[PDB]
């Protein structure tokens, strides 16, 4: 039944019939962009003190 | 349906099944489509949660 975007609704339909199920990752995409922005605009204003 | 048997959700589909070809199949084997043998309609199964 068509698919919204990537993980939009989904209707949580990764179910497949005979017990099989796909869990989701603890840390979205977006905390993981914001931890790589946050490590290089550190190590570009302050070096390697931060 | 006609010695096919399962448990799950019926749903109303839009898929294009031959004149001969009698329900669909997935790509691992499982059914996801079945004609209805009295009216000629083709129905979805999907699992129930
Ligand atoms: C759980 O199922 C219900 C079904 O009632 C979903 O409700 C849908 O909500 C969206 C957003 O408002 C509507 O556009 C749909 O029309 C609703 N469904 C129906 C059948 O009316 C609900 O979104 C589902 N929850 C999740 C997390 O997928
Ligand atoms: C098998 O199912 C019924 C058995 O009577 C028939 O189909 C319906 O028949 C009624 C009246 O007998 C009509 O009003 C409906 O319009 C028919 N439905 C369809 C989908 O044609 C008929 O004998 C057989 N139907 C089919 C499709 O083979």
């Amino acid at each position: 039944d068509c698919l919204g975007d990537i993980a939009a609704r989904d209707l949580i339909c990764a179910q497949k019939f005979n017990g099989l199920t796909v869990l989701p990752p603890l840390l979205t995409d977006e905390m993981i962009a914001q931890y790589t922005s946050a490590l290089l605009a550190g190590t570009i204003t302050s070096g390697w003190t931060f | 349906f006609n010695g096919l048997t399962g448990t799950g959700v019926l749903t109303e589909s839009n898929k294009k099944f031959l004149p001969f070809q009698q329900f669909g199949r997935d790509i691992d084997d499982t059914t996801d489509a079945v004609r209805d043998p009295q009216t000629l309609e083709i129905l979805d199964i999907t699992p129930c949660s």
